Order: C-alpha cells, then structure tokens, then sequence
C-alpha cells in the first residue's frame, strides 16, 4: 500500500507534441501545461 | 583548463534562483498555446 | 484581522529561500543517526 | 591560470548566503551530541 500526494515540479523526457497531448488528455482539469520548444514537448504540472 | 564545468555550475545556480522564485512569485508562464495550425487545415 | 495567512506566507517564502540554497550550497544535513537505542538493549 | 582564488571566492559567497539565512531562518543545527562513547565504558 502506497498513497502519497504530490504538489510539485514534474521533470520530463523528450516526447512529441502529440505524445505530450495524449499524456495530458486525462490531465487538463487538474494541471497546468507549459510548452518546451528546447525539448519539443509540453510539461504537465499537477496541483494538490 | 576546461572551464565548462563551472560555467554550467553558475548557469545551474542561476536557474535554481529562477526556479526558487518562479512558483511562489505567482508569475504564471506557459499560458500561451500554439493555435495557428488548427484553423489552417479547414482553410486549406 | 486574521494575520496568520501572511505570517505563513513569509514563513513559506523564508523556507523557500532555505530550500533554494540548501541543495546547491552542498551543506549536507541529516548526517546524524539515532544510534543510542541500539547498544542499550544488549546492555540491559 | 590559477583559478583557485575565484573558486574560493564563489565558495565564500555561497557560505555567506548560508550564514545570512541560517540565524534568522531559525533552522537550528548542531542539536546532536556524540553520546555513544559515554555508556560504552561501563559496558566494557
């Protein structure tokens, strides 16, 4: 059994824009999206 | 005399100061979205 | 006039300055360990 | 090209930031004590 709640930064990997969008398909009501052109992706950052 | 290690050290400390400020200063970034590709396809 | 919100705001900003420094200053903390309970049982 | 002087400069500025925070942030350090040598002598 593990149940921890996380409110912090999400460091990521080089994914495509479509793969980032498909990752954040379930996310967008619990998070903030920020695009990174240097890694050509997005970054999800989820709240409490 | 490869100085690139301490160059990355001062860049990492600088970006750490950035990440220290950025979340409690409530300066929201990444509020933009690439939209222009979406209406360009029904135009074509 | 409940001021406890901004009290926690300045405490959180202060601790954020702490956490900003603490990992790149390489000031290692938590290097101690509670040892004393371990030899106290074979003594007893 | 002896860079050790400015190495110690950035280390001294970093430790100065540490000493700037450390006394008003009320993060108490040095609260541990080496105890283990004291009961080890009546055990022996």
């Amino acid at each position: 059994l593990v149940s921890v709640f996380l409110e912090k930064d999400f460091a990521f990997v080089v994914s495509s824009e479509a793969d980032a969008r498909a990752f954040v398909e379930f996310d967008p009501e619990h998070t903030v999206i920020r695009p990174v052109p240097d890694s050509t992706d997005w970054q999800v950052i989820r709240k409490a | 005399a490869a100085a690139l290690s301490e160059f990355t050290d001062q860049i990492t400390g600088r970006e750490g100061v950035l990440a220290s400020a950025a979340r409690l200063v409530l300066g929201q970034l990444g509020l933009d979205d690439p939209v222009n590709a979406l209406p360009a396809a029904p135009d074509s």
